[PDB]
């Protein structure tokens, strides 16, 4: 009966599968799930020839980022507990700050995991785990946590610096409202449609600003994935509302330079004056910083299960949870290359770092991609 | 009859002996009603006489009764307390 | 349409509610005047109008 | 200007002067072009005028209006399992319905609200699309198009602030489902925030019992996962600590019954805090003092949480109230029957104190009534007086009406017709009459019994059954075992308690066996009576007048009178005889039906119906074989046909019937099978042991409106009838029917529909261990 | 299954499917007017034949539903007297209108929970409308419905004489007593509460209620 009951919405799959820079992987190291069906903040890292990627239940794996071959392992699957061996279940992405790799479990346990071997250099449980990747900077571990609490910890023992409630939504409205740090203030948005700024070195609100609508009397969408962590250029700060409603505003006051309160725009990088975006229906678009004025758009991957866009090999690089990788022009605006390097597929970030291109699929995690 | 078990005659609506100590001739109806409230029987045609009468058959060993009537005047003030037993 | 050549403008079961007389009221002894009138029995009598029961017009 | 006339164009559903009364430009008013423009917006502010075009010719107005009533259709298109009117209530929450007005400016907002309706239930994945057509002379439409994709599906709960207990073990205690295994499919995994709140209180009780007086829930947060389905949950709790229930400090208006209370509040001091049992024990006094007269036993417990030793101290604070509440009762609606039998099952009587429990025992034989579609109550306290209440029992009565008939074997044999009608003490008498009479070409019948079960005060229910039978076996008029019995018998009921209902009586079982068929265990009873007949003819004759004497014990302890679920009821009937009978025997059969629920809402409840037996004499006699026990094709037995499980009618070589035509009546007859043949008929035994275990199961498609007597039931009927006196001396080639391990096994299903024409049970059954001489009927259409 | 007509035409189909006799057709065009045309000034008259023709297939309470459709939607009308009389008449036939009493046993034990409300309606008819065509006939109903509750209560007074709450004997009489001074049932339960007094040894209070009986011998 139920193999035919559902009125699901069709994606525009992939017009113009391209290869002008003929894309291919440099290895295939499926470390493993990873993601699967389990939606998590855990995103890989491509750094120092040490693949700081992880699985959600099992072994910590450092791979050499030249071949995908393993440098070391531990397993921070917590060896016993209530039942046994306690799958990792990370509430945060991979944060590697110094010799400590700060990844927060959904046991609210972030650990100063050694870049050397994975030793917990110190451990700390927090007041509820994270909806963001834990922002470890400036002597602090700024964690946008699930209870709306911005629980800044020490990065030396986990001594909790300050813990205040953020722009808290009606439930866990899932959004990475990670406080990016700039000019002394930690700018944190909020999963309740508003935005804010907070003095980073003491946890004190510079301002908190309502932007747009959210759940509760003006309810918003359930399927869209909004980057509520701003890519912060100089104090004209460019940030989304939680229903993707972009707004250019001051850091120190929040005064709106311009805004894109017109849609649940998904993900973004600030390319100087080329604001590249993903629409809520997974329609790609370029915009500018002087007003969101379009350079180009793309509806080839409409409703496709895309990741956040990155810029590498002079093209907009992105993955999807169908395991396709896409290369769209910096300018207009269609496919320059396309690679379906996976089929389990990417929910986490395509890491256009290290002069390379690392990913994490649902099981087919660690490949480095070339063109 | 020569029967061992019998479904009973039953009632309640009575007073404890403390409630008989709660009452005295000269009390108002209200003075009864502050402690014993309204009766389940008052006197409609004549005076303000209250009643708290109890009945019981204990399964064919006879049938018993407690007739607790409370004779009042017209002024609502207690005039006679007849706590009449069974039979 | 279907009956014992009956049952079109009439009552099912029995019609006991018309054929009786008013209830034979009582003449109380002197002094024993209970409030037996104490019910809701504001039933005022007036000679208007119309028939009774089955014979009463039903448009 | 001052207007001469106003033109009211196009209204057709609302009154025309209602447009004038709403007009501030009315006739006789100084009417200006500002108020003309004000009439445009204000009749738009009526919401009913699809356009308001106020103009005037110098002074005489024309307000040319299209109207936007009548909303004629609100078409709900796309909601497959979602019923249409629950969206219409949100449409009604917008002030919009059939007959209203349809302002097409406000489309998407209530579309957002109906998506907010879709949001709230467990979906969001549906657009809505209001389609409006105009219709004759005014009317407008609302076709609403639903894009019903998917719902919010439970992914995960996380209980943060929990320290000792697994999240997953609480899932097994919970109602929110993130787990249905493929070999444990026992449910479905969807959201509702009340299953949230209940599982909070499940956990709240789950920490109330273990000790955690310091337990609280901080909050909980569903991950609004970006997939329009994903429900990952954090549950912010504060487990606190296993504190100790170390003393009960009961106090208040204790009314001199604290020992009765302390019987309830027997705790262990130093026991870990179990406020769940306190939550029970706090109720128990409100039964107990509610029994004691106190209609409002205002009771406040307090766990005085003593953190100094991590204990709690159970303060209780009691306000008792008044006692003598039961002044009078009201009923509601027994329009087929009597109130006084409902009053005689309402033993809560007036001129008493409040037995709150005694109120409810009045409803137990209302529950043992059978004529109840609910036993349901309105308890109105008579105001101004705490000695006065008037409970107005608002119920739903149960329905009547049934007739059925069977067919065959007629229209080739003589005219077979059976009479008898049923309307249930007859449609509300309390004093019932049982009537039968029928005839085929072989018999003429006259059957009567009268019953007054409800003249009495005890619970005595006598039935004296009188009968004349013309049993003839009109083959020629003979030739196939006549068995005639006419006279009188009695059965009974009673109290010893109000559960007890003593069934007993007298008998005149005047059995005149003539022209008997030669099966051997027919002569099992006839060896005790001393007949020396012809062993191969059917002219033989045996006459007894079994002056039988019934006694038993009906411990009528079964929940409902139509659908019971707990307890242990007997409905027993048997007989022994005294010096004075033709047969100094005993006939005992026994039934056993204990009901205990596993499902506490009782949708899953066992159903018992077995039949036992052990029959013999008090020295020198035996139970007769027309009173033998016949199993298969019956209530307790399925899988075998009518009168099949048992000891067997093992025929002798029938050679003469005194009528046997050209090759008929195969009773191991002369005309075929001239032999001592164990044939296909069960003679029955003196020791029965047969059973059926059945089960209450609901259906997730049958409407609850009438499902109180719709049920699916399953069985495995296991057992045999044996005969402790079935001798192996004559039965050399015939099986040992004295063994309890002749155990026939048949298993199957009942598929019951509430048919308003009587019980129609079409039962499927499979005789896996189908013993000797048993027939098979897998599609049994028997009862 | 009925389409739209001119607004003066559906009256005839209401009028003449009322003249069919198969009762599943009459309401079918009675209702077919006021749905398409509720704005007619005669739609409340359509209710008058509706409450009328609702009775016919033992489908009663839509009459009471259409009785209140006359009331609240329409403030000023004299035909509430019909609506008030059909109110109790709907309220009565729920109690005792079956033909199961065809063999010599009537139905006062059958509980008049709605013919409780029939007394409410007929009391408001005789006070709401004095000279209307239904005031006299409802007054005939107000006589017995009082006693219809009485013998119902007297059955309980018999039942309390049966079971033995002799206090609850006299109250079941007293509930019958204080409301109405007219029934013969008031006369005959008057020794039973006094038989209750005689069993409760209130023989004088029995005699005092027999003193009430004494002048009531008329």
């Amino acid at each position: 009966l139920f193999n035919s009951e559902e009125d699901v919405v069709k994606m525009s799959p992939l017009p113009t599968v391209e290869n002008q820079f003929t894309p291919t992987t440099a290895w295939s190291t499926s470390v493993g799930s990873g993601i699967g069906n389990f939606y998590s903040n855990l995103h890989p890292a491509l750094a120092d020839n040490v693949v700081y990627a992880a699985d959600r239940a099992g072994l910590v794996k450092a791979l050499n980022a030249d071949d995908g071959k393993e440098i070391w392992s531990v397993s921070l699957a917590e060896k016993d507990g209530w039942f046994s061996k306690e799958p990792a279940l990370l509430s945060g992405g991979v944060t590697v700050s110094g010799g400590h790799v700060y990844i927060g479990s959904e046991k609210a346990q972030v650990y100063a995991l050694n870049t050397s071997d994975g030793t917990v250099a110190w451990q700390t449980k927090v007041a509820g785990e994270a909806l963001s990747r834990p922002v470890v900077s400036d002597g602090l571990v700024l964690i946008h946590t699930s209870n709306g609490q911005l629980q800044a910890l020490n990065e030396a023992d986990g001594a909790v610096k300050w813990t205040v409630n953020l722009d808290m939504p009606s439930l866990s409205l899932r959004g990475e409202s990670a406080p990016t740090t700039a000019f002394g203030a930690a700018v944190v948005g909020g999963d309740n449609g508003r935005v804010s700024a907070v003095l980073m070195e003491q946890g004190q609100m510079i301002w908190q600003q309502r932007i747009s609508q959210a759940t509760g009397s003006t309810e918003i969408d359930r399927l869209s994935d909004v980057d509520t962590t701003p890519v912060v250029v100089n104090g004209v700060v460019f940030a989304l509302a939680y229903n993707g409603n972009l707004t250019a505003l001051d850091l120190r006051s929040g005064q709106i330079m311009w805004k894109r309160e017109l849609g649940s725009v998904n993900d973004f990088i600030v390319d100087g004056n080329r604001i590249y975006l993903v629409d809520q229906n997974d329609r790609v678009m370029a915009l500018t910083i002087d007003g969101g004025v379009t350079l180009w758009t793309q509806s080839d991957l409409l409703h496709r299960l895309l990741t956040s866009p990155v810029l590498y090999n002079g093209n907009l690089v992105v993955g999807d949870s169908e395991g396709y990788l896409h290369w769209i022009n910096v300018e207009d605006g269609r496919f320059v290359a396309q690679q379906k390097v996976d089929s389990s597929g990417f929910q986490t970030e395509p890491v256009a770092a290290d002069g390379k291109l690392l990913i994490q699929a649902k099981d087919g995690t660690v490949y480095s991609i070339t063109r | 009859e020569r029967v061992v078990y019998r479904p009973d005659i039953n009632q309640g609506n009575y007073l404890t002996a403390n409630d008989v100590s709660k009452i005295r001739v000269g009390m108002t109806q209200q003075q009864v009603a502050y402690a014993l409230g309204t009766p389940l029987m008052s006197d409609p045609f004549g005076t303000n006489t209250w009643f708290y009468v109890f009945r019981q058959q204990p399964g064919h060993e006879g049938v018993t009764q407690q007739t607790l009537t409370l004779t009042f005047n017209s002024s609502g003030v207690l005039t006679n307390i007849d706590n009449k037993p069974a039979l | 349409c279907s009956s014992d050549s009956r049952y079109k403008r009439q009552v099912s079961g029995d019609e006991a509610y018309l054929e009786a007389a008013p209830l034979a009221e009582l003449h109380a002894p002197a002094g024993m005047i209970l409030p037996v009138t104490s019910g809701d029995y504001a039933i005022p009598v007036t000679n208007g109008s119309g028939a009774v029961g089955k014979a009463l017009d039903i448009r | 200007f001052v207007v001469k006339d106003i033109h009211f164009e196009g209204l057709q559903r609302v009154a025309v002067g209602a447009a004038l009364l709403s007009m501030p430009v009315r006739t006789g008013d100084t009417v200006n072009d500002e108020d003309i423009s004000n009439t445009i917006r204000a009749l738009f502010a009526t919401g009913n005028f699809e356009d308001v075009r106020v103009l005037r010719d110098g002074d005489t107005l024309l307000v040319q209006v299209k109207e936007r009533p009548t909303i004629a259709s609100i078409t709900f298109s796309g909601n497959k399992s979602v019923k249409d009117d629950m969206l219409k209530q949100n449409l009604e929450a917008s002030g919009v319905r059939v007959g209203e007005s349809l302002d097409r400016t406000t489309i998407a907002d209530i579309e957002k609200g109906l998506e907010d309706f879709y949001y709230s239930v467990g979906k969001y994945s549906a657009s809505v699309k209001a389609v409006v057509t105009p219709l004759p002379r005014n009317r407008v439409d609302l076709k609403l198009v639903f894009q019903e994709g998917v719902s919010a599906e439970i992914q995960q709960i996380n209980i943060v602030g929990n320290h000792a207990f697994t999240t997953d073990e609480l899932i097994s205690h919970f109602q929110l489902r993130d787990e249905v295994p493929w070999w444990n499919v026992v449910g479905d995994r969807k959201y509702q925030k009340q299953k949230l709140a209940g599982d909070l209180e499940t956990l709240r009780s789950y920490y109330l019992d273990r000790g955690y007086a310091r337990f609280n829930i901080d909050s909980t947060q569903v991950s609004l996962t970006p997939d329009k389905k994903g429900i990952y949950v954090t549950v912010n709790i504060t487990e606190g600590d296993q504190y100790k229930l170390s003393g009960v400090e009961v106090s208040g208006n204790l009314a001199g019954h604290s020992a009765e209370i302390e019987q309830l509040t027997k705790i262990e001091p130093g026991e870990l805090y179990n406020g769940t049992k306190v939550t029970k024990m706090e109720d128990d006094i409100k039964k107990l003092l509610g029994r004691y007269g106190y209609a409002y036993p205002r009771v406040q417990s307090m766990p005085e949480i003593n953190d100094a030793d991590k204990t709690v101290k159970l303060r209780v604070n009691v306000d008792a109230g008044n006692r003598f509440y039961v002044r009078k009762i009201r009923f509601e609606g027994n329009d087929t029957s009597k109130d006084a039998v409902l009053r005689r099952e309402m033993r809560q009587m007036e001129g008493a104190w409040l037995g709150s429990d005694l109120v409810d025992q009045g409803k137990e034989r209302l529950n043992r009534l059978g004529f109840f579609e609910t036993v349901d109550t309105d308890t109105q306290r008579v105001p101004g007086s705490p000695d006065q209440v008037d409970v107005v029992y608002k119920v739903k009565e149960r329905n009547t009406g049934s007739f059925n008939f069977g067919i065959g074997y007629g229209t080739e044999s003589g005219v077979s017709f059976q009479a008898g009608v049923q309307q249930d003490n007859w449609l509300g008498t309390g004093y019932a009459v049982g009537i039968n009479g029928t005839k085929n070409d072989y018999q003429t019948y006259a059957e009567l019994s009268v019953t007054n079960p409800y003249f009495t005060v005890d619970g005595v229910s006598l039935g004296g059954r009188l009968f004349y039978n013309d049993f003839q076996a009109d083959d020629a008029d003979l030739s196939d075992y006549t068995n005639k019995s006419y006279g009188t018998d009695v059965t009974l009921g009673f109290p010893i308690n109000e559960y007890n209902s003593l069934r007993a009586g007298l008998g005149y079982v005047h059995n005149s066996l003539s022209n008997m068929q030669p099966q051997v265990a027919m002569w099992r009873y006839l060896y005790s009576m001393g007949e020396h007949p012809s062993t191969s003819d059917q002219d033989n004759s045996f006459k007894t007048d079994d002056f039988t004497f019934n006694y038993g014990w009906t411990y009528n302890k079964l929940d409902r009178g139509y659908f019971p679920t707990d307890g242990s009821r007997v409905n027993l009937t048997g007989k022994v005889t005294i010096p004075g009978s033709d047969n100094e025997y005993y006939k005992v059969t026994l039934d056993t039906a204990t009901y205990v629920p596993i499902d506490d809402d009782h949708k899953w409840v066992v159903l018992g119906r077995t039949r036992w037996g052990y029959g013999d004499g008090l020295g020198g006699k035996e139970m007769p074989f027309y009173e033998n026990f016949y199993a298969g094709g019956s209530s307790t037995v399925r899988g075998f046909q009518s009168n099949t499980i048992g000891p067997k009618a093992v025929y002798f070589p029938h050679q003469a019937s005194n009528y046997d035509p050209d090759y008929d009546y195969e009773c191991a007859t002369q005309d075929g099978a001239k032999d001592l043949c164990k044939s296909d008929d069960a003679v029955g035994g003196n020791a029965m042991a047969v059973a059926s275990l059945e089960f209450i199961t609901p259906t997730p498609f049958i409407s609850d409106k009438y499902a109180n007597s719709v049920r699916t039931s399953f069985f495995w009927d296991m057992g045999t009838v044996w005969d402790t006196n079935w001798d192996s001396s004559q039965y050399s080639g015939y099986p040992d029917y004295s063994d309890p391990s002749n155990i026939r096994m048949s298993a199957g299903i009942a598929l019951q529909w509430m048919s308003p024409l009587g019980p129609l049970v079409f039962s499927y059954a499979q005789p896996f261990k189908k013993y000797d001489g048993d027939k098979a009927e897998q599609f049994q259409f028997n009862i | 299954e009925v389409p739209d007509n001119p607004p003066n035409e559906i009256y005839a189909t209401a009028q003449q499917k009322l003249q069919d006799g198969n009762w599943r057709q009459a309401i079918t065009q009675l209702e077919a007017l006021d749905n398409r045309y509720p704005f007619g000034p005669y739609s409340q008259q359509v209710q008058l034949d509706l409450i009328y023709a609702y009775y016919k297939n033992a489908d009663l309470p839509l009459a009471q539903a259409a009785i209140d459709r006359f009331i609240r939607l329409n403030p000023t009308h004299p035909n509430i007297d019909y609506v008030m009389y059909m109110r109790g008449l709907t309220n009565m036939a729920l109690d005792d209108s079956a033909l199961q009493g065809f063999f010599g046993v009537d139905r006062s034990d059958r509980d008049p929970q709605h013919a409780r409300a029939a007394f409410s309606d007929f009391s408001k008819l005789v006070r709401g409308y004095p000279n209307s065509q239904y005031t006299t006939d409802a007054t005939k109903r107000l006589v017995f419905l009082k006693d219809r509750l009485a013998k119902y209560e007297y059955s309980v007074a018999e039942y309390y004489t049966e079971r033995g709450a002799w206090v609850a004997v006299v109250n079941r009489v007293e509930g019958m007593l204080r409301d109405y001074p007219d029934t013969q049932a008031t006369r005959d339960a008057l020794p039973l509460m006094e038989n209750a007094y005689r069993q409760m040894q209130m023989n004088a209070q029995a005699e005092k209620v027999a003193k009430i009986i004494a002048a009531n011998s008329s």
